[PDB]
DNA sequence: CACTAGTACCTAGCTTAAGCCTCAATAAAGCTTGCC
DNA sequence: GGCAAGCTTTATTGAGGCTTAAGCAGTGGGTTCCAGGTACTAGTG
């Protein structure tokens, strides 16, 4: 708060990616599932406290009461009514295409009520690259509120950070409990999922070592992602369960390691079984979220931007994979959207919802 | 002129208060918790830069040198080391940001030398 | 280098915006008149545009010529990023490319970091249109 | 669900357990920082506390359930650190910038 | 409307103009006049910058470039030792002020017309002295005539604020 | 003669007025000494 | 030593600063939910 007082730190963005979490069914189930649960010990408190002021025993078949866990999950599920809150959580799924049906199981939905005359939760912030489609979005009272994932992003469904402060404490990082308040300042803050877990010296070494281990797998998973923020002296470690990732390639020095023998077994694939996975196992492919992307060179295309020239900045550390990934599943069906104008891609993204034609396979069923 | 630093107790370690000598015509520093004096350094207790001229050089770290997005050129040698390559940055702070004034930081290890153009 | 000097009455970098937005401005005018007068008087495009039927001056420039300088909030497009726009430039860069200057025309197509600005544009048209509605038959209502 | 196929959208949120500085131009504080904080597998929601510096400047914290405007320094001394050098060493890490711990300055002199 | 990059007056045409028309609306989001000039001033570039200064808010705080307090009990001889400590020949503890020169030159201001005006806000309470043009440091010090220390802070919050030059 | 079931009865921001909280002249109320 | 023009006190009374409803463009199509909990009796084992 003083060094933005001061500004030599800028504010913080509340509709900057990085700020933001995506609560998919996972965390959704397990939020009203902590209620439920508890509701049902609750049931079963007062159950008990009736039959021992009889002297007599419980009967626990009786105790535990099914309808409270279970009707509620196909309440919550089946009206949309979050709670016993909000609503529109659950919505019903759109069968008149199959661009209409992959469209609606990958939307986002602002928690930001309608009809507010702000533009800044509606608009298409920068760091909307990649993670969700640009086009795609309901023009009605919902411009932006409601938006379409793109089709490389995924959702980190997040690890524990255990393994993660095991390999700190392994290494020469030094714990809250154990500094002096004098060699804090001239070393680097390091934070696990928000909490503040101690301090490094040698922030390089550190950031190498633990992208060694990303690129490895060995003991941090492929999700979780590190951010050394290099102005101010802290490095951040996330393993939240929710935050918006896409696979970029790597590029060594201004080289990509994407080389000519990964195409040679990734094209025989069903054969040498040589999948995705072991491409991300090679350390040449990686997920970079949202936070880590404002702090990657990122090279759009390697024909253009690994070639020697009128240097732009020689200083690449990632590649995007294909630009034709920035777009969600109903933006991609449009032939030349480049060539359009950027409201007609929209109205499009809106059409293609709806267009008729053979919405299933077994539609006769 | 300079700015005023916050002076410390020795025996309770809080903050330190400026009071007047009645006696002697001198500025004492004086806790509230315990009863503690100290002689002060300079007349200058309360300073207030307000058209906020800063030395942003002390701002700038030298470790900002190994940020991978930042721009080089070899067309400034450092004055340190003669090293030719070095990252070239805005002031990256507010009230600052009305001027684009470039701040030069050599890249080369273990020299980490910064300056202005 | 400090060489540039303030116009009297803002900062140094309004003074620089400024002159980014007027070299630019007439640049896509430029560009704009220089693409419309080759259309050699059978161009369905200027046979709409010159009986006012359908379009304007500034579709035919940008179909033909140059999109022009996309942006959000009546200024270029901001730096969402930590002081760069999109994360394949380098930081610090308030260059044409960079800012969401479009020098692609509609006919060429765009290249995805001017799709991606050319899409926030329009989506603060869209916001607009979506906005304007309620506040504006609100008003008529009041006025009956 | 009862034959009817059903959709759980994805609910965007602002990221928990990370400090953010916003500005409140219309109410009576200059920055406000926030942390909506949420321990991983526990039970009982997020519960933001506010840290607010005050536009006149003192800055104060908004705890979870508690009404009233409680200083930072009341929440320091509340956690068993008596000194004022103490406290200092906990929010400034330099004593070489004397313009920072000038600006502290007055919210420190408030609860003395 | 595409806008203007200079001055550009915020001048909200559209439908939030029509809002504020026909609501009646006491907190107008951009209220503003239009000044016309009478006579000579009109056709001239520098009685109009005469008629600016002589329109906009100056506060102290616009002016100054940085400000201190100190404690000399001598005035004779202050620890800073400039030169027209001898304008004096009360308190200890007093109020160094630095102006720049540029935006008393801008406002059209001299040193005189600041220590009249503080006189006049703060009555025989207040001693000024001032700063001829010698150097381009623009002095004022600023003395209590005869709650104890930090009033002086108090005054000076309350001068940078709203002395209305 | 006992248990359980079936069914029948009991219980996001705006704006603007508008009421409510405090602060500065001011005339009655009573001293106060100045003149008779 | 008593009234009286003036000073001091004391309500006093009109004039500046803080929370709170109440409004917030239109027209169609699908889904879900509106009673549950005890009480008192009949039929069946
Ligand atoms: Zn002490
Ligand atoms: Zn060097």
């Amino acid at each position: 708060l003083l060094l933005a007082a001061l500004g030599r730190r800028e504010l913080d963005d509340r509709d900057h990616y990085g700020n933001k979490r995506l609560d998919l069914a996972g965390p959704l189930l397990a939020f009203l599932f902590r209620g439920m649960f508890k509701n049902l010990l609750k049931e079963v408190r007062i159950y008990a406290q009736k039959f021992i002021d009889r002297g007599k025993d419980f009967n626990l078949e009786l105790a535990i009461k099914t309808r409270i866990i279970s009707d509620g999950l196909k309440y919550s599920l089946a009206t949309g009514n979050w709670g016993d809150a909000r609503a529109g959580v659950s919505q019903v799924l759109n069968r008149l295409t199959f661009a209409s049906t992959l469209s609606h199981l990958r939307r986002l939905n602002s928690p930001i009520g309608r009809d507010g005359k702000l533009a800044k939760p509606r608009q298409l912030h920068n760091t909307l690259w990649g993670m969700v489609c640009p086009a795609e979005t309901p023009e009605g009272h919902a411009v932006g509120l409601v938006k379409n994932l793109a089709l490389m992003a995924y959702i980190s469904v997040g690890s524990q950070p255990s393994p993660i402060l095991e390999f700190l404490e392994e290494w020469s990082m030094e714990n809250l409990e154990e500094i002096s308040p004098a060699a804090i300042a001239d070393a680097t803050k390091i934070f696990v999922n928000g909490c503040w877990v101690g301090i490094h010296k040698d922030p390089e070494q550190l950031m190498n070592t633990l992208r060694k281990l990303r690129r490895q797998m060995d003991i941090i998973v492929s999700e979780v992602s590190m951010i050394r923020d290099i102005r101010e002296r802290e490095i951040r470690i996330y393993t939240d369960a929710g935050r918006i990732c896409r696979p970029l390639l790597i590029v060594e020095k201004q080289k990509l390691l994407l080389k000519k023998r990964h195409i040679d077994q990734l094209k025989e694939r069903e054969y040498n079984n040589y999948s995705w996975q072991d491409l991300v196992a090679s350390g040449v492919v990686e997920y970079i979220d949202t936070l880590e992307e404002e702090t990657v060179m990122l090279a759009m295309t390697p024909d253009d931007l690994q070639e020697k020239e009128v240097a732009y900045c020689s200083t690449y550390t990632h590649c995007e994979i294909h630009p034709s990934m920035i777009l969600g599943v109903c933006a991609s069906i449009i032939p030349f959207p480049d060539h359009n104008q950027s409201p007609r891609n929209t109205y499009q993204s809106a059409m293609g919802k709806q267009a008729m034609g053979v919405y299933i396979t077994n539609f006769h069923v | 002129p300079g700015f005023v630093g916050i002076r410390f107790c020795q025996e309770c370690n809080n903050m330190l208060y400026p009071k007047e000598d009645k006696e002697n015509r001198i500025l004492l520093y004086a806790c509230r918790n315990c009863d503690y004096q100290q002689e002060a350094d300079n007349s200058c207790i309360y300073v207030n830069k307000i058209t906020h001229e800063v030395d942003e050089l002390t701002q700038i770290i030298a470790d900002v040198s190994q940020d991978p997005t930042l721009p080089r050129t070899e067309d400034h040698p450092c004055q340190k080391c003669g090293h030719k390559e070095a990252v070239f940055f805005q002031s990256h702070s507010a009230r600052a940001e009305d001027a684009m004034r470039l701040y030069y930081v050599c890249t080369a290890p273990h020299c980490g030398h910064r300056w202005t153009e | 280098n400090n060489e540039l000097e303030p116009t009297p009455g803002n900062t140094l970098r309004q003074t620089f915006e400024n002159q980014v937005n007027r070299i630019l401005n007439d640049a896509r005018d430029k560009t704009g008149s220089s693409a419309q007068k080759s259309l050699s008087e059978y161009n369905n495009f200027k046979s709409m545009v010159v009986s006012g039927a359908k379009g304007s001056k500034i579709n035919i420039s940008q179909v033909i010529a140059v999109v022009g300088q996309q942006n959000v909030e009546g200024k270029r497009i901001p730096f969402g990023f930590k002081h760069r726009t999109l994360p394949h430039f380098i930081k610090d860069d308030y260059g044409p490319e960079s800012r969401g200057f479009v020098e692609n025309s509609y006919l060429a197509g765009l290249t995805p970091t001017e799709f991606f600005f050319h899409a926030m544009g329009g989506r603060e048209g869209l916001i607009d249109t979506a906005v304007k509605t309620a506040e504006t038959g609100y008003i008529q209502r009041r006025l009956i | 669900i009862n034959g009817s196929e059903k959709v759980l959208i994805a609910q965007e949120k602002m990221a928990t357990n990370t400090v953010y500085v916003f500005a409140k131009k219309d109410s009576k504080y200059a920055y406000t920082g926030e942390c909506r904080s949420c321990l991983e597998n526990s039970s009982r929601p997020t519960s933001t506390i506010w840290v607010s510096m005050l536009a006149r400047q003192r800055i104060v914290a908004t705890l979870p359930y508690i009404k009233q405007e409680v200083p930072i320094i009341i929440v320091f001394r509340a956690l068993g650190f008596v000194s004022d050098r103490d406290i200092l060493e906990h929010i400034i890490y330099d004593f070489e910038d004397p313009e920072m711990m000038e600006m502290v300055k007055p919210s420190l002199d408030e609860a003395f | 409307f595409h806008y203007a990059g200079v001055s550009a007056k915020n001048v909200t045409l559209g439908v939030p103009r029509l809002k504020e028309l026909i609501n009646i609306s006491k907190k107008p989001k951009t209220p503003s006049l239009t000044v016309f000039l009478l006579g000579q001033s009109a056709r001239d570039a520098e009685r109009a910058k005469d008629i600016l200064c002589r329109l906009e808010h100056t506060t102290l705080r616009k002016v100054t470039a940085n400000t201190a307090i100190y404690y000399d009990p001598n005035p004779q001889s202050t620890v800073v030792a400039e030169d027209q400590e001898w304008v004096n020949v009360i308190s200890p503890w007093l109020l160094r002020v630095e102006l720049d020169r540029k935006h008393m030159t801008d406002r059209k201001l001299t040193m005189e017309q600041i220590a009249e005006k503080i006189n006049a806000g703060f009555g025989d309470d207040l001693n000024c002295i001032f700063n001829d043009d010698n150097a381009e440091k623009l002095v004022l010090r600023i003395r209590i005539m005869n709650d104890d220390d930090v009033f002086l802070r108090c005054i000076e919050s309350n001068m940078l604020t709203d002395m209305t030059l």
